[PDB]
């Protein structure tokens, strides 16, 4: 009864140009990335005022939308509610600063306690780059455009001059020594296996097998249901794969390279590393499993199973060539179940290819970075005629 | 913790093999005699020295990477 | 004038040479200077009494002559007992230098494991596990070319 | 008892036999996937090389 007393905000109605929003919404990053758990960094963000601030606002929508699953009544506590938890999460990576006069660093979080919860509802509105994934590819991609612009600009030598470069160097090695050694800056080597990702993902993304599908009502046009290899989002199932690596690994350290607990752990190295397979086939193994157990269970939860995908096609009136309604559900348990257990095996491997090769963004992540890509590219597409 | 009376010497061996790799750089390699008495206290009464290589290849087998490449 | 003083690592340099072969450690020496050392000790400390048996007991020498003339012994004997695994420990290798008398306390300890299996029921012993089994290599052929021979 | 193994990796063939992939039309989709990747890829590095000239 006390919840009756906060106001929301409102939102346009009306079309709007994709010009502005590939112009505009694309912009005012450069705020969060002014400063640029090391390994632990890849989940959200880097620096520990900043913090993250990614998961944290999804965060809150997603706890007040399971709290009215748990109206117009409803619907004004919706708006009003993240503001709730907007000053919790924003203490919350502070505080934990603390832990792991110190009061007097708290006046720093001022600034920080909004500057990412008014861009949280704006930019959902337009072109559709909205769920955080925006701010991912964002980051993302950064460190592999970035990463060839970073050894022009770079002015630590270590031991061998880097402010004028280093992918041209001829006057300062030449005989020259073209091979050198890519134990630090690889941006070199790293570009050819990276590129060899790039295609190989592009040309799995695009595996699906097409359902032949008519309208109940017309006689005429076919149209194909598209069931995708993946059939999955990357973002639910390598997220689901991820998670569980960061807590692990976070729990680990409060309870690992060096000078910690070595049970488990990804291979490092350049070229192969092997003095026990035990431990490396093993890593591969528990990964593939994972995958595929995560994609697996993902589309029983999300509303994607052949039971589901029915019922949706009979809401729209869609039906196969030659069968009843109860056997569209069949023929999609021909390839929905498999296509999860089997794509996630697929995904899982293809990460597991992408580490071992040592491409740009340590393998991992890129294969995020493909998908979403490619998830915008179909809209792209379409809306070019 | 060698004892030698005066006018006498005693030898003492030392290797290291330079991970990174360097080249015309000499390190301090600098001698301190660390003698004490039963005061508990240690002196120092202490030159350098140099050290150079020429890089051509590392790891388990170099050569063979640098020639794959 | 310079140092270059005893250096007498133990190598693995067979692990096998012949059977019921008893290990001959020797001492290498290289040295340049002019001066001399005086009060060798050589004492076999650090090795293993269960595979490896020295030939004076605890062998404790005390040569302390440089001199292109001889030398007392620095070809070891160690006699072992019988096959299975050896490991090559140390050799303790001090000078109580008549210049100073402090003990150089040098001996090389090195991580050489080594497998001779039975020699009699590497080579040879592989060679003769091989052998063993007769009857498995024969037979089976055996009937084969019977069969062969009753059908061809 | 391993049949379900037998059995998924079984299912696995068949869906790659039923998936529909670019064979000529592995040059014509794969060219223009890729054209597609390189284009959004070259707007993703010029969007992220803005904020490098304070520093120079």
């Amino acid at each position: 009864p006390f919840c009756v007393i906060l106001p929301e905000i409102q939102k346009p109605e009306r079309k709007i140009q994709f010009k502005e929003k590939v112009l505009w919404t694309a912009i005012t990053l450069f705020i969060f990335l002014v400063c640029c758990y090391w390994m632990r960094v890849i989940l959200a963000s880097n620096r520990g005022l900043m913090a993250l601030g990614i998961s944290p606002i999804v965060t809150s929508g997603l706890i007040m939308q399971l709290l009215a699953g748990a109206t117009p009544k409803d619907r004004a506590l919706f708006n009003g509610a993240q503001k709730l938890f907007g000053m919790t999460i924003t203490i919350g990576q502070s505080i934990v600063y603390v832990m792991t006069v110190c009061l007097l660093i708290t006046i720093q979080l001022f600034v920080a306690g909004l500057i990412v919860l008014l861009l949280d509802e704006l930019l959902q509105k337009g072109y559709g780059l909205g769920s955080g994934i925006s701010l991912f590819i964002a980051t993302n991609i950064c460190e592999t455009i970035v990463w060839k612009a970073f050894s022009p600009t770079t002015v630590n030598t270590g031991r061998g001059m880097e402010f004028e470069g280093a992918i041209i160097a001829l006057f300062h090695l030449l005989a020259l020594r073209e091979a050198f050694y890519r134990q630090n800056l690889p941006n070199l080597m790293n570009l050819i296996a990276t590129i060899f990702v790039f295609a190989v993902v592009i040309y799995f993304q695009g595996f699906r097998v097409d359902l032949p599908i008519k309208s109940a009502r017309y006689r005429g046009q076919y149209n194909t249901y598209p069931i995708k290899l993946f059939y999955t989002s990357n973002i639910p199932i390598i997220l689901q794969s991820a998670l569980v690596s960061n807590l692990y690994v976070i729990s680990q350290m409060l309870s690992p390279v060096g000078g910690l607990c070595h049970y488990l752990s990804p291979p490092e190295s350049f070229g192969s590393v092997l003095e026990d397979p035990v431990h490396a086939v093993v890593y591969i193994v528990f990964m593939l499993g994972s995958c595929a157990f995560f994609s697996k269970t993902w589309i029983e939860v999300s509303g994607s199973s052949a039971k589901d995908v029915a019922k949706q096609l009979k809401e729209q009136q869609m039906v196969m060539r030659g069968h009843r309604e109860t056997s569209m559900v069949h023929e999609l348990n021909r390839y929905i179940p498999t296509a999860a257990a089997f794509g996630g095996l697929c995904i899982g491997a293809l990460s597991v290819l992408a580490d071992f090769l040592g491409a740009i963004g340590s393998g991992t992540g890129i294969l995020l970075a493909v998908t979403i890509i490619y998830q915008y590219f179909e809209i792209f597409v379409k809306e070019q005629s | 913790n060698t004892v030698v009376p005066p006018q006498r010497q005693a030898t003492f061996e030392y290797s290291f093999i330079p991970a990174e790799p360097m080249g015309g750089r000499p390190f301090g390699l600098v001698i301190n005699l660390n003698y004490k008495d039963l005061n508990g206290n240690v002196f120092q009464d202490a030159f350098n020295q140099t050290v150079t290589i020429i890089e051509r290849e590392d790891g388990l087998d170099g050569e063979t990477i640098f020639m794959y490449m | 004038e310079e140092g270059a003083r005893l250096l007498a690592s133990k190598s693995l340099l067979n692990r096998y040479a012949v059977e019921g072969r008893d290990l001959t450690l020797q001492y290498n020496i290289y040295n340049v200077g002019s001066s001399a050392a005086l009060d060798v000790e050589l004492s076999d400390d650090s090795f293993p009494p269960e595979d490896f048996g020295i030939v004076s007991g605890m062998l404790n020498v005390k040569w302390d002559r440089i001199a292109p003339a001889s030398n007392v012994s620095h070809t070891v004997v160690l006699r072992p007992l019988k096959a299975g695994y050896f490991n090559f420990t140390s050799a303790t290798v001090t000078y109580l230098a008549q210049e100073d008398g402090p003990v150089v306390i040098g001996f090389t300890s090195a991580p050489g494991q080594g497998g001779i299996l039975a020699q009699r029921e590497h080579f040879l012993d592989w060679a003769a596990f091989g052998v063993m089994t007769l009857p498995s290599i024969g037979v089976p052929l055996l009937l084969w070319y019977s069969s062969k021979r009753k059908y061809d | 008892f391993v049949e379900p193994s037998r059995q998924f990796v079984k299912d696995s063939i068949r869906l790659v036999k039923r998936c529909t992939k670019p064979d000529k039309e592995f040059q014509k989709i794969a060219m223009a996937t890729a054209i597609g990747f390189a284009i959004m890829g070259f707007i993703g590095f010029f969007v992220k090389l803005i904020h490098i000239p304070i520093n120079n």
